[PDB]
């Protein structure tokens, strides 16, 4: 997400992580 | 000396070789490369370098 | 053979299609042959083709790290911009399909025209001028191909079962043909065990005693054979006069079949046998069903047990160290034995829970590639890492690259990554070096006489005697007998000479030697020939590339100073000598 | 519309039954579209007669050897299976041979019904000795293609007919290869190589035309669909 | 200069065949001994 | 290095020459003699008609009017058809 | 004599022809001597006859030198000395 | 070469310069990835040449310190309890603290489930430590890795040096036509993308008033407007195509961040350096053999992998000694025939394609005074040519060339252009083919499988599926093993499941091997994509799963099995493969080492200054080189007279190769060689050293 | 002993795709038969597809046409799925017109007399109200892939510019067989053929074509017996 026409690219991360690239 | 200068310390052995007047041979086989002449093994040597080729008698009379 | 794009083939050429374009009308000149050359008519082809045919093309490969860098091919036209290149001179050439590039060179003059097609022509050239092994073998796919095809699978479909009372055995077989035709049915496995019945193939040597005595002319007898129809179809692939193998077509069984074949037969026919097994191998390499998949990798069941215990006895090893039992090195020291008897339990483990049938175990078992820590790897658990220092981490990774591996034990594997990728940056510059001052060193030694008539010799171990009594043979004797000229006669408890002075001492010579019973011999070699400059042809003994006699102008010095230093990159190191 | 460079069919005689055939220039990939489909029609396709089930008196369940004879009951099964005959009628017909004393018997030896030929009597099938005897049994019938041994489904109809593999194919080994002739100028056309061995029975050639016509017409039951469509045309002969 | 040559000789073949099988690549020993008789020809003047 | 031999039109220039005598030769005597000392073939230096006719013992009108009848018949087709491809 | 037919550059097999001469060396110098005279032959043949000898053994349309030199070795119609 | 080149190439750390240590002065010691890298610099990303472990690459959280220290992000934990806070960390606090695990097993809460955790102490020890004497913790995982490598999904089941090559090879990855996105990835494509600076974005949110193929106009919330120009077919500084196309419609609304033009190797956003092809695990015949590929031609039919390069040619019309050269139709002793394509003012048309020895543009030069041969001479007067007093040096494209001829860009000295002194005229042209895949073109997926195209089969002769869907590449079985690179293997089961579209079955309770699977993930849409982060992804057990369920493609089948094989059947023979064979769907790229800029040849060309040998690389004409090692070779083969005429007649001779190429044309014997022209400027440079050398006959 | 004459038999599915029955066939004979019939039917099948394209505001294929939202290429990538059926030999031309804003489909494009366009919900590009398209297309017959002719081959003008053509109306074939194997020994195969066409030609022309293909090609074995 964070991007407003971010495709739906479905994820497999287990955890979440607090800081964004 | 031609060999020792193109192999390795090629200073140190011209300042020798020229004081010693040596004199080369071009008898091994990294002379005869340099100098554009043919090596001194396989097809290079003497007993193959002069063969005499020519046809045997009978088939030159077939012909 | 080898493959050239036509537009490369016609700038190499464009001299000899010249003069083919005037000889042929089809240029009034060499001006109008050149303007035609240039714009790339559509007859220049046709006259490249005429004009290339029978002209003998060199191909070299950097670095040329030794003397079959260098080889002759007859060139064919082929369409796109690739040099095709035959697949059983890569080991030769070292070189593999990823990106390399191969140069090409042309002789002119008819002497250098003859002397790429004698001397340095690909089928003359089979095996190593090292060792005397062969460099034409079936490589990888082959191998893998041929081991399929050969190997037996007991309770196969279409076996051979003998049965009374109900019906007959069911299982023999008339001919090859009808065996063919019964595989092309749903009745026949390529590898069930069936008895056929022989007329063209030699049977082996004592089944001939047995049923022929003396003339046991293959050509045409007829004799009953237990074997597969795999291997039926291998031994179709080689020479008439061939014994029948009725083997499973191992490496190291193929390396055997094919020295002994280069050792006996004419080189034609053992360059023809090589490229029909090449053909073969490919063939059933296709359709061996070998695959990959993440459901073929196996785990080992009980690796779950082994790291508990293996990890309690750690634990414990840590609690003596914590209560001040053991300094830090020996500590160490203690892990690291513990994890190494870890790796050879999980890794036995993982040996015999793996099948026999398994893709990756028959790639491995076969010959083809790898060795089973690179399976161990796959299936099980990495095991110690290494530092940059070259020590050993005291925790080692617990996890396969199957069950993948963590961020620190990725991080810890790193380190002994890059040093490898470093350390063979520097050993092939180290190994270059050695070999330049080699060459140079040895480029006196060259073949000038053919005898030198000298008493000297050398002495060889040659099978040493054991201490119950017996001939234990000495493992190192094909690097260090093999290949030489008796300088002195063999005998033995003052009997008949076994071999006389100046013999090839072959295979058959040594085993004649053993069966008498002799341990020790005085060979000749080069380092007592008695000629003026460079050294005789007996004393240096048979050539390995050719397989007889050294000829009297062969470049000894800069052939050894090559099988040397070839080899120079795979010198491992070990973590005070 | 044309194919632009007819294909041609060649010959080339080894042995007295083995004749190669090169078949050049085919379109790139008509090779093995045409030369697998040959080799399966010429394998399974061609009438023929072959032995289907023996019995030799004084065997009953004791297949170990019979008496009289050297070879064994496995041997001589073997000898009779590579035995090439005829024949014009579909129901299966019966063999006849007996011989006494000892000497080597042939092929020549058997006394067929008018209705089958034997084309190789000159084949060595057993060796009698000590004053020996052999009746031995045979049941021909002609068919396609290659049959195992059928199981005597019948249970008490024979106990002494015993089975064997039937090998009705007249051809035996049939091999291909394709080769890649003239790339530059006509764009990689495909060449066939067929390798054929047939019996005695017929020739190769005559096996060749036969798998050719049987074939023809399996490809016209789809051609008998749409007759104006148009395709790939050669052209003359 | 304890042995003699043959000793000397037997040695660095030796030697340098241990290193050169460790990593199982055979080399024939004349290819080696060439290099060692190219060594072993010069000898050195202890009285003019 | 541009001063070098191109390897290809010093074989051609030789092959230019060859045709040149062939097609000199096809000629006779007197033309193929008057045309090369006025143009200077078999030496560096090309004689004038002067010079040609002092050999040759006749006028420079003569010598004029034989290299002009040359120069037409070299001009034919028959005879240009092989020096064309060479400019 | 068991091989199959050869083909390509290898049409006389090298194996038969090192029975002529004593080493590889020998072989080439005297396939590459022949081919020089068959080919001086060859430039040779419009003006009058000299002591060269074109090609004993048939030669085929398009075939070099080389190779009617080598079937000629195969063929024993010539013979050679060493030095 | 792409968006993923460039913005590697920044973030670029070398450790070689001026005031660095040289090549020659680096040991071993440098050459490693000190314990102290974890976070700041990648282990794996480096080139593997010469220059291993001397270039690096900045981690993706990384920061750099004022100083000039390169800082690591990271979540402080106090007492247990993980915070939210970051805090900035240069190597020395990191080993005077002591940090947890990135994936250490916390309890949703901010504790941790289990006292004994991972920790990295001062000297780069990993031990187990009670979870008290924990003071810090990473911020994410994959946080040690680089933006190049974290676009490598599967990582942590390949190798290093797998890893390493994958890395460095997807940067060299050309831009294609059509450049559809990855079916499975990581997390780390859209942002690699957007921050490139290769794809335009909208500064200002607002609704797309006009949109076109060359420019893009929103139409902002508050009355201003603006233009987007794309950049339509520009050149590369490595000859790629750099398109630009926008993807959004005439009435959507777009916010301020959102994608708005797609780039060279971009799709709807994210990043795609190649295509999504059918896979087969299984040798084929030998063709697939030592890193071979196979292709369908399908993709040469519809140009699944065919790249556009954009080769430029510069010429300028300068000013000379004896005069100025001018750009005209008027080129001295040519014909009318190479003239068609010249416009009147000299240079070719916009379109005109081009072939290989063609005229680009008219130059001539004045060629000034020369004596002429006298053959020349009786030439020029039988067919009546003048002297024609200017030589002709005109722009001709180099060899191997072709293409059309997209724009020209002219300058002149007449319109008040910037030129270099003594330049009146420079005249660009852009030159563009569109190059098929074929033969010889290197291949390679995300894990470091490269290997060059062996032969693109007909679509007929490929392996089918029991639907008659044809594979598209077809790679080789003993290549994955030896490499230890199982993760194309994970790759591939993962894109073929993501291909087809799965479906797990939770009428009775969700499975307990999806038990920690995500939600909206139990089911996919066919051709749905995924992603699977770096050192946190998809488990074996969830891929077993995933490829159970496989929901059928359009009739009722499962052409894949739960081991992820399947029945393929010969397209050439007929009969079915005996095995079953891995098939799926892996990603791969088009690297840029094409075969028409390797393949080489030369005859006769250009020759060096001072030596006479012939010039070097592909530049020039220039031969190959015959070294030191190649003449060992040739000695040891026993071989004289190929040496010879390798170091002699071919190379130095002066005299010698005009004689060898007369003798080849008129067909006579090759002349015996000459001494060589080095061998002589050898003997005149120890002469000029004071060293008397003389050669001596007897 | 079998003397039974094998039959084929219909079996329609969709408008452009069926499935073909063939019973009895040999053992082992089935598997070899599809395949042949497959492979002739997936690449010599007559069939048309556009070779050339010209538009008027170009010059070549790697520009914009003003006002249309894809470039020249992408125009040409979405004229290659095109499904045109022509009837004569010699080269026709078809032309394509329209003005302002809409969305060009493969169904604006006008035909001359035999040649038609069966894919008329195909899109082209997208037009606005600046924007202006005029192309032409030239249909020929042929078979199997031929790739672009060069112009230099050709005396075309610049404006011409040439497109990869593909002359196959045949999509995707497979085939299947099952094998009775009964314990009697009077086995034999049953194919079931598999052809889908992209609804230029039906699967029954396509079929008949590959078999007057197939039984010219396998008479030469037979003629000069
Ligand atoms: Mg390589
Ligand atoms: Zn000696």
């Amino acid at each position: 997400n964070s991007v407003p026409g971010a495709p739906n690219r479905v994820s497999f991360a287990k955890l979440r992580e607090p800081l964004e690239v | 000396w031609l060999s020792a200068a193109s192999f390795q310390e090629t200073t140190r052995v011209l300042t020798d070789a020229a004081i010693n007047c040596r004199s080369d041979k071009l008898n091994g086989l990294k002379e005869n490369v340099i100098i554009g002449k043919l090596i001194p093994a396989g097809t290079g040597i003497n007993r193959y370098r002069n063969i005499a080729v020519q046809p045997t008698e009978e088939a030159r009379a077939a012909a | 053979q080898c493959g050239l794009p036509k537009l490369m083939a016609l700038e190499l050429f464009k001299p000899f299609v010249m003069k083919r374009l005037v000889d042929l009308n089809h240029a009034q000149n060499i001006k109008s042959a050149k303007r035609m050359v240039e714009r790339q008519r559509p007859q220049v082809w046709d006259v490249l083709e005429e004009v290339i045919a029978e002209h003998p093309v060199l191909l070299n490969r950097a670095p040329t790290l030794h003397r079959l860098g260098i080889q002759a091919f007859e060139p064919m036209l082929v369409e796109g911009k690739a040099i095709q290149l035959h697949p059983l001179v890569c080991e030769a050439f070292n070189a593999d399909f990823d990106g390399d590039q191969m140069a090409v060179h042309l002789p002119l003059s008819a002497e250098a025209q003859a002397e790429a097609r004698i001397l340095m022509l690909s089928s003359n050239n089979i095996l190593s001028p090292a060792s005397g092994r062969p460099l034409a073998m079936p490589r990888l796919d082959m191998v893998t191909g041929l081991y399929y095809l050969t190997t037996e699978v007991p309770g196969d479909t279409g076996e051979y079962q003998p049965a009374s009372g109900d019906h007959p055995e069911t299982g023999v077989y008339s001919s090859p043909a009808e065996a063919i035709m019964a595989a092309d049915r749903g009745v026949l496995s390529v590898r069930a065990k069936i008895k056929v019945r022989l007329t063209q193939l030699r049977p082996p040597v004592e089944i001939e005693a047995e049923l022929f005595g003396h003339s046991g002319w293959q050509p045409g007898d007829a004799w009953m054979a237990e074997t597969t129809l795999g291997r039926v179809m291998f031994n179709e692939l080689l020479p008439l006069g061939y014994p029948f193998v009725n083997k499973q077509m191992h490496k190291k069984v193929q390396a055997a079949i094919i020295n002994d074949l280069a050792e006996r037969y004419p080189m034609i026919v053992v360059a023809q046998t090589v490229d029909k097994l090449k053909d073969a191998g490919f063939y059933w390499a296709t359709r061996s069903g070998v695959t990959v998949s993440m459901a073929d990798v196996l785990v080992p069941p009980r690796k779950k047990e082994i790291l508990d215990h293996y990890e309690e006895r750690a634990d414990k090893v840590e609690k003596q160290f914590q209560r001040g039992a053991l300094n830090h090195d020996e500590r160490n020291e203690a892990l690291v034995e513990i994890w190494k008897e870890a790796t050879d339990e999980v890794g036995q483990a993982l040996r015999e829970h793996y099948p026999d049938d398994n893709p990756i175990i028959t790639i491995v078992d076969s010959g083809a590639t790898g060795n089973f820590t690179q399976t161990r790897t796959l299936a099980g658990m990495k095991g110690l890492v290494t530092n940059p220092k070259g020590e050993f981490i005291p925790r080692p990774v617990k996890s396969s690259f199957r069950e993948g591996l963590t961020v620190l034990e990725y991080f810890i594997n790193t380190h002994g990554a890059r040093k490898g990728l470093a350390d063979t940056a520097l050993r092939t510059a180290d190994s270059g070096y050695l070999t330049r001052r080699l060459v140079d060193v040895s480029q006196d030694v060259i073949v000038r006489e053919h005898d030198c008539q000298t008493e000297r010799g050398i002495v060889v171990e040659l099978a040493e005697r054991a201490p119950d009594g017996t001939l234990i043979r000495d493992p190192y004797i094909e690097t260090s007998a093999y290949a030489r000229t008796l300088g002195t006669d063999a005998v033995d408890e003052a009997g008949n000479v076994i071999v006389e002075r100046g013999q090839d001492l072959g295979d058959p010579e040594i085993d004649a030697l053993l069966a008498a019973g002799i341990t020790q011999v005085k060979v000749r070699s080069v380092l007592t020939c008695a000629t003026s400059t460079g050294v005789c042809a007996t004393c240096y003994g048979r050539s390995m590339a050719t397989g007889k006699l050294v000829d009297i102008g062969e470049a000894v010095g800069i052939v050894a100073a090559q099988s040397i230093g070839e080899p120079g990159t795979q010198l491992t190191m070990r973590t005070d000598i | 519309m044309l194919i632009s460079q007819r294909p041609t069919l060649s010959e080339d005689v080894l042995t007295d039954n083995r004749s190669q055939f090169v078949i050049e220039p085919l379109e790139p990939g008509f090779g093995y579209t045409l030369g697998n489909s040959l080799r399966r029609t010429l394998l399974s396709s061609i009438p023929g007669a072959a032995v289907t089930s023996i019995r030799i008196d004084g065997v009953l369940h004791e297949f170990t050897t019979v008496p009289g004879v050297k070879e064994d009951v496995t041997e001589i099964i073997l000898n009779l299976k590579s035995l090439v005959v005829s024949s014009e009628e579909d129901e299966p017909v019966t063999m006849y041979l007996r011989k006494q004393g000892p000497g080597e018997v042939t092929a020549g030896d058997i006394v067929p019904p008018a209705g089958v030929t034997v084309h190789n009597p000159g084949m060595h099938i057993a060796t009698l000795n000590d004053k020996g005897k052999l009746e031995v049994e045979l049941v021909v019938e002609r068919g396609r293609g290659y049959v195992p041994a059928v199981q005597n489904r019948a249970s008490g109809a024979e106990i002494g007919r015993i089975p064997v593999d039937s090998i009705y194919s007249p051809v035996l080994k049939v091999t291909y290869k394709v080769d890649a002739t003239r790339v530059e100028q006509r764009t990689d056309f495909d060449k066939l190589i067929l390798d054929v061995e047939t019996k005695n029975s017929i020739s190769p050639r005559d096996a060749l035309a036969s798998a050719g016509k049987t074939l023809v017409e399996l490809f016209g039951l789809a051609r008998e669909l749409n007759v104006e469509a148009e395709g790939i045309e050669i052209g003359p002969s | 200069r304890v042995q003699g040559p043959r000793e000397v000789q037997i040695h660095l073949v030796r030697e340098v065949q241990e290193v050169y099988r460790a990593q199982g690549v055979s080399i024939h020993d004349k290819h080696i001994e060439v290099i060692v008789r190219q060594m072993l020809r010069r000898v050195t003047i202890i009285d003019s | 290095d541009s001063e070098a031999v191109v390897a290809v039109d010093a074989v051609s220039f030789t092959l230019l020459q060859d045709q040149l005598q062939s097609v000199l030769d096809t000629l006779s005597e007197r033309e193929a003699g008057v045309v090369r000392l006025r143009f200077g073939l078999t030496d560096g230096q090309p004689r004038t008609l002067d010079e040609i006719g002092q050999v040759y013992g006749v006028t420079r009108e003569r010598i004029r009017q034989i290299e002009s009848k040359t120069m037409s018949k070299l001009r034919h087709p028959s005879r240009s058809q092989v020096l064309r491809d060479y400019l | 004599g068991g091989y199959d037919t050869p083909l390509g550059i290898t049409n006389p097999p090298i194996d038969e022809l090192l029975d002529r001469v004593s080493s590889k060396y020998a072989l080439v110098i005297y396939a590459a001597k022949r081919a020089r005279q068959i080919n001086d032959y060859y430039n040779q043949l419009g003006e009058g006859i000299l002591e060269y000898v074109g090609p004993l053994v048939e030669p085929g349309l398009q075939e070099k030198p080389l190779s009617i030199a080598l079937r000629e070795i195969h063929a024993d119609l010539l013979e050679h000395t060493e030095g | 070469n792409n968006p993923l080149s460039g913005l590697t190439h920044k973030r670029r750390l070398s450790a070689l310069g001026p005031g660095g240590l040289s090549r020659e002065r680096a040991g071993l010691e440098v050459r490693d990835v000190h314990p102290s890298h974890y976070g700041r610099m990648c282990p794996i990303e480096t080139p593997e040449g010469p220059n291993i472990g001397l270039i690096g690459s900045l981690s993706v959280y990384a920061r750099v310190n004022p100083f000039g220290f390169i800082e690591t992000p990271y979540r402080k934990v106090v007492d247990g309890v993980v915070s939210d806070e970051i805090v900035y960390l240069t190597a020395d606090e990191e080993d005077r603290h002591v940090v947890a695990q990135a994936n250490s097993p916390i309890d949703a809460d901010g504790r941790f489930v289990e006292p004994r955790v991972l920790v990295r102490r001062k000297a780069g020890e990993v031990e187990y430590v009670p979870s008290s004497e924990v003071d810090y913790m990473d911020v994410s995982p994959r946080q040690m890795v680089s933006v190049a490598t974290a676009m490598i999904p599967f990582l942590e089941h390949d190798d290093a040096n797998r890893a390493l090559m994958g890395a460095n090879m997807q940067r060299q990855a050309v831009p294609l036509v059509r450049s559809e996105a990855p079916l499975v990835g990581t997390g780390m494509e859209l942002r690699a993308a957007i921050d490139a600076g290769d794809v335009v974005v909208a500064e200002e949110s607002g609704v797309i008033e006009e949109v076109s193929a060359d420019y893009i106009t929103v139409m902002h919330d508050n009355g201003t407007r603006r233009t987007y120009r794309m950049r339509k077919f520009a050149r590369s500084n490595h000859g790629t195509c750099a398109n630009q196309c926008p993807i959004v419609d005439a009435g959507d609304r777009v916010e301020a961040g959102q994608v708005i033009a797609d780039g060279p190797c971009t799709d709807d956003g994210e990043m795609a350096l190649g295509k999504n092809l059918l896979v087969a695990i299984m040798p084929w015949e030998g063709h697939n053999y030592e890193d071979a590929i196979i292709l369908s031609n399908r993709l040469v039919e519809e140009d699944v992998l065919t790249s556009i390069h954009i080769e430029e040619h510069e010429i300028d019309a300068r000013d000379t000694k004896l005069g100025a050269e001018e750009i005209t139709r008027d080129i001295p002793n040519i014909s009318d025939e190479v003239l068609a394509d010249l416009d009147e003012r000299g240079i070719v048309r916009i379109g005109a394609e081009v072939r290989d020895g063609d005229i680009l543009v008219g130059k001539v030069t004045p060629k000034g005074e020369t004596e002429l041969t006298p053959e020349e001479r009786l030439l020029r007067a039988i067919f009546g040519e003048k002297a024609r007093e200017v030589r002709d040096t005109s722009l001709k494209v180099p060899h191997g060339e072709s293409g059309k001829v997209i724009g020209i860009r002219v300058f002149s000295r007449e319109d008040e252009d910037e030129l270099p002194a003594g330049v009146n005229e420079l005249v660009r042209v852009y030159v563009a083919q569109k190059r098929k895949i074929s033969d010889g073109d290197k291949l390679a997926g995300r894990h470091g499988n490269k290997g060059v195209i062996g032969k693109i089969l007909p679509v007929e002769d490929m392996p089918f599926l029991a639907d008659g869907t044809p594979v598209d590449i077809i790679l080789n079985t003993h290549g994955v093993p030896r490499r230890m690179n199982i993760g194309q293997i994970l790759e591939t089961h993962l894109g073929w499941c993501a291909h087809s579209g799965w479906k797990v079955d939770a009428a009775k309770g969700v499975p307990d091997w999806a038990a920690r699977l995500p939600d909206e993930l139990l089911e996919a849409q066919p051709n749905a994509i995924v992603s699977t982060p770096v050192f946190d992804g998809a488990q074996e057990a969830e891929l077993q799963g995933l490829l159970s369920c496989t929901l059928p493609n359009r009739d009722g089948d499962v052409l894949v099995d739960a081991d992820g094989k399947a029945m393929l059947f010969d397209g050439r023979s007929g009969e079915p493969f005996p095995y079953p064979v891995t098939v799926g769907y892996m990603y791969i790229m088009k690297l840029h080492h094409l075969v028409d800029d390797k393949i080489h040849a030369r005859s006769t060309g250009p020759y060096s200054m001072i030596t006479q040998q012939p010039l070097g690389g592909k530049a020039q004409f220039g031969g190959q080189r015959f070294g030191e090692m190649e003449c060992w070779a040739m000695q040891a083969y026993g071989a004289a007279y190929t040496l010879q005429e390798l170091l002699t007649i071919k190379s130095d001779d002066t005299v010698g190769r005009v004689k060898v190429y007369e003798a080849i044309v008129k067909g006579e014997n090759i002349p015996e060689p000459g001494i060589p022209e080095s061998f002589k400027v050898l003997l005149k440079e120890l002469q000029s050293l004071c060293l008397n050398v003389e050669v001596l006959s007897s």
